[PDB]
């Protein structure tokens, strides 16, 4: 699953025994209930540009 | 950076400036509050390790606006496979003496997982390269931080599309090509160590390090970058290690 379109994960993807797939997020983020999306949990998460994020 | 543009202040918040006795040495990338990724070759000529300073939040070298954060470098970690004066394994992991404070102007770039970097990030065509390096081959360096968007090439295509030189370094599996062969755009001397940052679904990741190239924006050539995906596990293990006296640390690779 992870090989194609990142297993639908916004960030990290882990294949499991069978048709199972777990999406994961970098530190400073948490995985949403959709099981694919990652949202910041901190003020300064890695890889995001505060001046552009704050619009 | 040749043929790029000024990175608007705060838009490259992971960019590091490395200084030796106050003089421009290389670039680097902040990956968390304590750790910076740079190029091993930046340190080939260092005599006194205590004169090495990392600057975060820097934008314009002619002025200080109070967003800058300077730190002493407590450790320079280089793979055992790197040979001074050569190009392969061109990566260094720097431990800052005190953490930087994350602000709007100081933010780490994500160090991705190996699989995600190899299966997904390696196929994103364009990535950003940045630095205060030469604006032209044989030219003056930049005063304001410059940024350039470059396409990545598969090694086979880079070799096919490149002019043959002789005594030219081999492009290994620890490297990748990115840029243009038409003489317009490239990273340059003084940009070394800086980030090759890849965007994927709203987040930026570390994929390369400015390493080497034939001149700068030379017709028939591309910029060569360290393939960071090969070093993920090596970097993660070292970030969990305890510091050791004597700044320079050669760490086994793999
Ligand atoms: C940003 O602030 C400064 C301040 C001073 C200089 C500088 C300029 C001229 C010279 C120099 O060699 N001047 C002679 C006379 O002594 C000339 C014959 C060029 C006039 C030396 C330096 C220096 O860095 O020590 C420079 C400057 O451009 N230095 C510099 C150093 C090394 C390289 C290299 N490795 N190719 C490239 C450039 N930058
Ligand atoms: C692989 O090992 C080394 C070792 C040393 C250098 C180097 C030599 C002199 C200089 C140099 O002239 N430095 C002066 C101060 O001495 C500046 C004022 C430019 C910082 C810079 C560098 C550098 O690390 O970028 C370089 C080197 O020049 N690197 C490099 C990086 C990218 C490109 C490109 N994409 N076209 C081209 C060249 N590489
Ligand atoms: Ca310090």
């Amino acid at each position: 699953i992870c090989v194609n379109e990142n297993g639908g994960c916004e960030q990290y993807c882990s294949d499991h025994t069978g048709t199972k797939r777990s999406c994961r997020c970098h530190e400073g983020y948490s995985l949403l209930a959709d099981g694919v999306s990652c949202t910041p949990t901190v003020e300064y998460p890695c890889g995001k540009i505060p001046i552009l994020e704050k619009r | 950076i040749v043929g790029g543009k000024v990175c608007p202040k705060g838009e490259c918040p992971w960019q590091v400036l490395l200084l030796v006795n106050g003089a421009q040495l290389c670039g680097g990338t902040l990956i968390n509050t304590i750790w910076v990724v740079s190029a091993a070759h930046c340190f080939d000529k260092i005599k006194n390790w205590r004169n090495l300073i990392a600057v975060l939040g820097e934008h314009d070298l002619s002025e200080h606006d109070g967003d800058e954060q300077s730190r002493r470098v407590a450790q320079v970690i280089i793979p055992s496979t790197y040979v001074p004066g050569t190009t392969n394994h061109d990566i260094a992991l720097l431990r800052l003496h005190q953490p930087v404070v994350l602000t709007d102007h100081v933010v780490p770039l994500c160090l991705p997982e190996r699989t995600f970097s190899e299966r997904t990030l390696a196929f994103v065509r364009f990535s950003l390269v940045s630095g205060w390096g030469q604006l032209l081959d044989r030219g003056a360096t930049a005063l304001e931080l410059m940024v350039l968007n470059v396409p990545r090439l598969m090694t086979q295509d880079c070799l096919q599309q490149s002019r043959k030189v002789g005594d030219s370094p081999n492009i290994t599996e620890y490297m990748f090509c990115a840029g243009y062969s038409d003489g317009s755009k490239d990273s340059c001397k003084g940009d070394s160590g800086g980030p090759h940052a890849t965007h994927y679904r709203g987040t930026w990741y570390l994929t390369g390090i400015v390493s080497w190239g034939q001149g700068c924006a030379t017709v028939g050539h591309f910029g060569v970058y360290t393939r960071v995906s090969q070093y993920i596990e090596w970097l993660q293990k070292l970030m969990r290690s305890e510091p050791r006296p004597g700044v320079l640390l050669r760490a086994p690779f793999p």
